[PDB]
């Protein structure tokens, strides 16, 4: 029972005010049972698009979460992830550089 | 149900052939068996069949297979009186032991016997140890006599039955009829038999 | 590949527990349990992929199953009743597909067990008349007065059975239609050749397997107990 | 030389509730998803169905969905069978497909994990347990190979159907297999420098820090990321000394730029 990794990235270069996409790719967990939730100023975001889940040559699972966002000055973004294999969510705030 | 097996019953006369079909929606369907069932008695595999198009025979029986259209045939060539029995249809949806059965309801099939030469009478016989309690034995009668059942209920008649002495390749009808509170003259007076019967003594 | 049952044949009342077996020498691991009802095809009640595993099938309420070794496989009917009426089959297999079946056992599940008797069984022998007419004997047996009808008639000539030139009613006839427990005959004719029946050596005999109650089964009447046994009737060839 | 794989997910919680689901790539392109919520497999691109006319895809589909009825009762029953050894939850994934050489030449495969390890394939005529396994998958594999009749399709899928609709996939999907996307870069730290690198497509790429014409050597790759529209993310890092940053530059090869590198210096 492996714990999952997660990575929070956008897919163009961040401008405070643009519109943009934010990344929340989890990886290298199983079982494959899992709750993704991309979070701004830490309250759940509705429009979240998923990727099929799929697995490694290694035989653990990942996916892919994105969502629509304009970053500012002030507002965080996260990525929040329960899994068997954990007590507590894990949360990975967006870093605002990646 | 998942297996469907037509006609629900026949009755043929001796040397004559006959078709059963069995038509299903299983799925997938590995293979198909043919069973022949005698009254009281137990499954005898007639064959099995497997392939998508397939055809097997066994002497007189010969069977197809089409999974495309979910029909199975069972032929049999010149029917004997040993064929009165019921055929039961079974596809069986794996290749394996993983598979489950699925049974057909069955077909009911009678084969009437070919009496040669009838020489129908009605006997008298005696009980073994006590002599004078009897019964009257109608026999010999071709298979075209009905045998009816009992008016007065304190007589007993029962239905027509066929015997087949193997060795001799004889084959004889029967009825038996028998009384306490009667003869055997008028034991069989409410059933048509032939004219021509034997009435000794 | 041969499997067996028993009992084959069982006359049991409702409430009562009734156990059908089946023993199977060909080291399968899977045996499965069905039962056949006119109207229908068999259907799978248990089935089992070794010792110790029991599993439902299709239709289990009212039956438990217990398989205690590789040989063995039970049908557990705890409380029984007369839905539970059926001709029950058992099979055998190993990985591959093909079940081998067993020869069947017959229950019958009665409200009560009053009016269970066993039969008479009276043989009556060849008419002169026909010796005479077609150089044929026709022996007649006769099994009256017995409910309920599980009743297995056999020719034996001289300690061995016989099939040729025999037929048997295929359905007891009842002797009082009206009552509803009424008591049942049944015929069955031997017919073999003058010589054969005038040879003094030939011993015939009628012979009326019946089953009913057992040793266990609770008997309050006065009559004797109407157990499962065998009667028969008896004659030898004279010229 | 490209590898197409089907991959399925199945997940046995008891002995009443399963799902599978099952999605295919050609390469790093999805081809195909089949959710357990669908009775239909899933084009995910205009040319999923490859050279193969619409019956041949419809008895190929059919194929799959008795398979999928099918698999799902066979576990089940493989659980009962052994009974107690293993018990639910229970999951088990399929890795199948072939990958295409130059010629005429191809490679199928057909692997099955069970709890996230490597247990059993096809080979040849019949499946067989790999190196590792537990002995106790002698009997699945007894009872599995005894059915003649998913042995004849299996090997016919895997040497004669698989190569030949990826054959005629390769063909149809030419234009998306070999599309080009350029990359974006930009630059920012934590002292750590980071250059993020995102929207190229192939796969292959290359990324350094720079000092002019010197390749710093302690630059770190991390690893591919997917974005969603089907390109690719990559950063690389390096950790310097404060007031160490004036001069330095990110360098970024790739295909999609026709020998016109970006250069983003701090
Ligand atoms: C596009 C080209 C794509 C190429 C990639 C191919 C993907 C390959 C993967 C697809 C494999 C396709 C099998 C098709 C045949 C099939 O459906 N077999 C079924 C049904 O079979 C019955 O019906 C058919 C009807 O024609 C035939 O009549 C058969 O005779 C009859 O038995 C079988 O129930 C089969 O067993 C399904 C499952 C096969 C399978 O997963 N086996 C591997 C699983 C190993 C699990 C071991 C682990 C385990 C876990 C828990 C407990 C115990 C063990
Ligand atoms: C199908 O091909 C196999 C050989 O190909 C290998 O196994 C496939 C399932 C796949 O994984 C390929 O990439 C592999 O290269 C044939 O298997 C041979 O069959 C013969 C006789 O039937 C037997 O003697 C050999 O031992 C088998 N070879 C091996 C390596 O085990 C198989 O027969 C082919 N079947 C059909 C229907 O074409
Ligand atoms: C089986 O598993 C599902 C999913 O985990 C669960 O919701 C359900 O309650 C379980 N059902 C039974 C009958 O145990
Ligand atoms: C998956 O699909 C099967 C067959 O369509 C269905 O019976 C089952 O309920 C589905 N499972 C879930 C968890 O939705
Ligand atoms: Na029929
Ligand atoms: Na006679
Ligand atoms: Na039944
Ligand atoms: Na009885
Ligand atoms: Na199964
Ligand atoms: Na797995
Ligand atoms: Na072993």
């Amino acid at each position: 029972q492996k714990t999952p990794q997660i990575q929070v990235y956008s897919r163009h270069p961040p401008e405070n005010g643009k519109p943009n996409i934010l990344n929340c790719y989890v990886t290298q967990f199983h079982p494959p049972h899992i709750e993704i939730q991309m979070l701004k100023n830490g309250k759940k975001i509705p429009k979240v698009e998923m990727s099929d889940m799929s697995f490694s040559k290694d035989w653990s699972f990942y996916i892919l979460a994105h969502t629509e966002f304009t970053p500012t000055e002030t507002d965080t973004y996260a990525c929040r992830v329960k899994h068997a294999s954990m007590a507590e969510p894990k949360t990975v705030y967006w870093d605002r550089d990646m | 149900t998942q297996v469907e097996q037509s006609p629900q019953s026949l009755v043929v006369r001796q040397g004559e052939n006959c078709v059963l079909q069995c038509n299903y929606s299983v799925t997938p369907d590995n293979h198909l068996r043919w069973f022949k069932q005698d009254t009281g008695k137990g499954l005898v595999s007639l064959t099995v069949l497997v392939d998508q198009k397939d055809k097997t025979s066994n002497g007189r029986y010969s069977a197809t297979l089409d999974k495309d259209a979910k029909h199975s045939t069972l032929h049999i060539t010149a029917t004997l009186l040993d064929d009165t029995a019921t055929y039961i249809c079974v596809v069986g949806d794996r290749g394996s032991a993983l598979g489950r059965l699925h049974f057909g309801a069955g077909t009911q099939l009678i084969v009437i016997p070919d009496i040669q030469n009838p020489d129908p009478a009605v006997y008298q016989l005696r009980d073994s140890k006590s002599s004078d309690k009897s019964v009257c034995l109608f026999t010999d009668f071709d298979s075209q006599t009905n045998v009816s059942q009992s008016k007065d209920s304190d007589v007993y008649i029962t239905d027509k039955c066929v015997l087949d002495m193997r060795s001799m390749d004889f084959k004889s009808n029967s009825a038996v009829a028998w009384s306490n509170k009667f003869a055997c003259a008028n034991a069989f007076n409410n059933s048509i038999i032939p004219e021509d019967t034997f009435f000794p003594s | 590949a041969a499997v067996t049952q028993s009992p084959r044949n069982k006359v049991a009342v409702t409430g009562g527990k009734v156990t059908l077996s089946c023993n199977q020498t060909n080291n399968h691991n899977n045996m499965y349990w069905y039962r056949q009802d006119t109207g229908h095809g068999l259907r799978l009640i248990h089935y089992s992929y070794g010792a110790g595993s029991t599993e439902k099938g299709d239709i289990p309420d009212g039956y438990k199953a217990s398989r205690p070794s590789q040989e063995n496989f039970s049908l557990i009917l705890e409380l029984a009743t007369p839905s539970q009426t059926s001709v029950y089959f058992c099979a055998s297999g190993d990985e591959g597909y093909t079940q081998y079946f067993g020869p069947g056992t017959r229950l019958l599940v009665l409200e009560d067990l009053r009016n269970v008797t066993p039969p008479k069984v009276s043989l009556f022998e060849p008419s002169k008349a026909e010796i005479s007419h077609t150089q044929k004997a026709t022996l007649v047996c006769l099994a009256t007065g017995f409910y309920p009808d599980h009743v297995e008639l056999s020719w034996w000539v001289n300690g061995k059975e016989v099939h040729s030139g025999v037929c048997t009613d295929p359905q007891p006839l009842k002797e009082q239609p009206a009552l509803n427990d009424s008591r049942y005959s049944l015929s069955s004719r031997l017919r073999v050749s003058a010589t054969f029946w005038q040879n003094p050596r030939n011993h015939f005999r009628c012979q009326v397997q019946f089953y009913g109650l057992s040793e266990n089964d609770e008997w309050t009447q006065d009559r004797a107990k109407p157990v499962t046994q065998i009667v028969s009737a008896e004659a030898w060839g004279r010229a | 030389n490209y590898t197409f794989r089907c991959l399925q997910m199945s997940s046995f919680a008891n002995r009443s509730w399963s799902r599978t689901d099952s999605v295919v790539w050609l390469g790093d392109l999805q081809t195909h998803r089949w959710s357990n919520d669908s009775a239909t497999i899933s084009f995910t691109k205009p040319w999923s169905q490859g050279k193969l006319s619409n019956q041949q895809w419809e008895k190929l589909q059919h194929m799959f969905q008795v398979y999928r009825v099918s698999f799902t009762r066979d576990i089940q029953e493989l659980v009962k069978m052994m009974s107690p050894k293993e018990d639910y939850p229970i999951e088990i994934q399929l890795s199948a497909g072939c990958e295409m050489y130059p010629g005429n030449a191809s490679e199928s495969f057909l692997h099955v994990a069970f709890q996230g390890k490597y247990v059993v394939r096809f080979w040849g005529t019949s499946w067989q347990t790999v190196p590792g396994a537990p002995s106790w998958l002698d009997l699945p594999i007894k009872v599995l190979n005894a059915d003649q009749g998913t042995s004849a399709t299996v090997q016919m899928l895997l040497n004669d159907t698989c190569p030949l609709f990826v054959r005629g996939l390769l063909e149809a999907g030419k234009s998306d297999l070999e599309k080009q996307e350029k990359p974006v870069a930009w630059l920012s730290s934590v002292r750590q420098l980071v250059c993020h690198v995102s929207g190229f497509y192939p796969k292959p790429v290359w990324v350094m820090w720079m000092r002019g014409d010197q390749e710093q050597q302690g630059t770190h790759r991390g690893d591919f990321l997917p974005n969603a529209d089907e390109t690719w993310y990559l950063q690389a890092t390096l950790d310097v000394e404060a007031g160490e940053e004036a001069g330095l530059a990110c360098r970024v090869k790739h295909s999609s730029l026709g020998g016109q590198d970006i250069i983003l210096y701090w």
